[PDB]
C-alpha cells in the first residue's frame, strides 16, 4: 500500500486502520449529493460572474 | 476553475468529514459549510503546497473554529486527536502533510498522533481470560495481551477450570486454545461459556517450535462455512 | 458546468480505467482521451440515468471504439472484464452496469457468467488433501471439485502425504493439522514445503457435537499462521469492532 | 457494504472482489494528475464560450 508507511506508524492499530479504510470504502455513495453539486456550480458562478474576483 | 480543482477532492474530503463527525449528514454539513464560505469569498482558498493539502487545510480550519475540542467510531477521542489519526490511517497523508493540514509543527503532530493511538488502545482495554494448559504458550499470550493494556483475569488450564473462572471473573474477551492436554475440550469450554453470554473469542495456540529454524509463531483458528472456504481457496489461488 | 459535474467522478473512473487496462498510465490515457473528446464535442455526453452512469457510459462507449492482478484479468475479454469490474469494484448494481455497457439485463448477466467461469477456469489446479477422517476428506473433496479443481489424492498420514506430493505435484494443499491422535498434519506440510513453496490451507471440520439447529452454524475450522504483531492487531481489531 | 448485493452475485469470487477493492484503494494516488486537471479546465472553457 501507499498506506504501508502510515500503517507502521499506527502500530497495534494497523488492522483497525485497514478495516476502517474498508468500511468507508464500502458504505460511501460514489456520487456527490445534490447540495454539494449545487454548491460547486455556485462556486463556478462566483468565480466567473461574482463581484469578489477578476 | 477553483471549482474543477476542488471537485475531485470532494469524495475523499466527504469520507474524512464523515469519519471525523461520525455521520454522513454531519460530515456533509461541514463540507457544505466549507463550500459556502468559498462561494461567499473565494479568496480564502489557501495558496498551499498543493490543492489536496489546501482543501483539507481549509476544511480542518473551518472545522476547528466550530467544534470544541472535547470528546463526545472514534468519538471518545478529542476531535483533534481523531483528525490526526484519520489523516494517517484513512486519508493517506504522510506525517509532514498531516501536520501542515493541522497547523502543527512536527513534534506537536507526532505527540498528537501518538496520544490518539494510545487513547484508542486504552478505550478498548478490557478484562481477558486465557484458556491454555501449556504454560509457555499461556505466558506468551499473557504478555501480548498485557502489552495492549489489557488485564488478564486468569489462565484456565482445563475446561472445568475455564467455566468456573469465567463466572468468577467475567472476562470480556477469551483467548482459547482449542486443544488442551490430549483433547479438544478448549472449544467445548468456549461453547459452555457462550451459552451464558456473547463475548468475543479468538482461538489461538503456538506454532510448533520443532518446525521452526530461523517465521510465524502462532496459529489462529476461525469458523467457516462452505461458501467462505470456496471463496478463500479462489482468492488464495487468484493472488498466488 | 459539465466539467464540475464530471470532476467528482474522476477518482472512481480513473480506478476503473486502471483496472480495465492494467496500468495507471493506460488508464489515464483513456480518461484523457475521453475528456479530449468532450472538449471537441460536448454533445457526445449522454442523457443517462445520472451523471455517474453517463460518465462511465461514455468511457465504455469510447473504450470499445499488481502485475499478478492484471495478468489474471487480462485473460478475460475486455467486455467480460468491464462487466465484472463494474460489479466487483465500481459498486454499480446490475441495472446500472448494464445501462453503462449498453446491454439488456440478460446479456449483461451472460457477460458476468462468462467472467466468473473464465476466472475459475484460470485458477483451476491440482489439489492434495491431507485428512485421515473419511467423511471430512470427502466433504473437502466435493467442495474442491465443485470449483473445477482436480483432487490428486487424499493422504491419511504424514508418510502418504510426502509420497503423494512427489508422485502427484499438487499446487495447493488442504491439510488437517491433526491426523490420528497427533499434529502430524503440519509436519507433513513442513516436509513438503522445503521441496516447493505452494499455498496451503489448514482446515478441519467444526465438531458436530457443538452443532444444534435454529441458527446458521459453521462447518469447518480454518487455521492461519500469525506473528505477534498480527495477533495484537487482531485483538485490537476484534475489540474495536466488537458486535 | 453497498457491495454486499454485488459480492453475492459474484458467488465464489466475492473474496477476490473484496481484495481487489482493497488493492485499488491502497495503490491509487488521491490527487488527480495535472494533465486531467488541465482537461477539466479546457472542458469548462469550451462549454463557457461554446467552443
Amino acid at each position: 500500500n501507499h498506506f504501508t508507511f502510515g500503517d507502521d506508524l499506527l502500530g497495534v492499530n494497523s488492522e483497525i486502520a485497514r478495516k476502517l479504510r474498508q468500511f468507508y470504502l464500502e458504505i460511501q455513495e460514489e456520487a456527490l449529493p445534490a447540495r454539494l453539486l449545487e454548491l460547486l456550480e455556485r462556486l463556478e458562478q462566483a468565480e466567473r460572474f461574482g463581484l469578489n474576483n477578476a | 476553475s477553483l471549482s474543477t480543482r476542488i471537485a475531485p477532492h470532494l469524495p475523499y474530503l466527504r469520507r474524512f468529514a464523515r469519519s471525523v463527525t461520525g455521520s454522513q449528514s454531519s460530515g456533509d454539513a461541514y463540507v457544505s459549510a466549507m463550500l459556502e464560505a468559498l462561494v461567499a469569498d473565494i479568496s480564502i482558498f489557501p495558496r498551499a503546497s498543493c490543492d489536496r493539502i489546501g482543501t483539507y487545510w481549509l476544511f480542518c480550519h473551518l472545522f476547528d473554529q466550530t467544534t470544541p475540542n472535547i470528546p463526545e467510531k472514534l468519538s471518545y477521542l478529542t476531535p483533534r486527536a481523531r483528525q490526526a489519526f484519520l489523516l494517517i490511517a484513512v486519508e493517506g497523508f504522510n506525517e509532514q502533510e498531516a501536520s501542515e493540514i493541522m497547523n502543527l509543527d512536527a513534534r506537536d503532530f507526532r505527540k498528537l498522533l501518538n496520544q490518539a493511538s494510545i487513547d484508542i488502545s486504552q478505550q478498548i482495554a478490557t478484562q481477558v481470560m486465557i484458556i491454555e494448559d501449556e504454560p509457555l504458550i499461556a505466558m506468551d499470550i499473557e504478555q501480548m495481551v498485557e502489552s495492549l493494556g489489557h488485564q488478564v483475569v486468569g489462565i484456565a488450564r482445563t475446561r472445568k477450570e475455564a467455566v468456573v473462572m469465567y463466572h468468577q471473573k467475567k472476562p470480556r474477551l477469551i483467548l482459547a486454545d482449542i486443544q488442551l492436554a490430549d483433547n479438544s475440550s478448549g472449544i467445548d469450554a468456549v461453547n459452555d461459556i457462550l451459552q451464558n453470554d456473547r463475548i468475543p473469542v479468538i482461538f489461538i495456540t503456538a506454532f510448533p517450535e520443532r518446525l521452526l529454524t530461523g517465521e510465524p509463531t502462532f496459529l489462529v483458528t476461525k469458523p467457516f462455512n462452505p461458501d467462505m472456504v470456496k471463496a478463500l481457496i479462489s482468492q488464495a489461488l487468484f493472488f498466488k
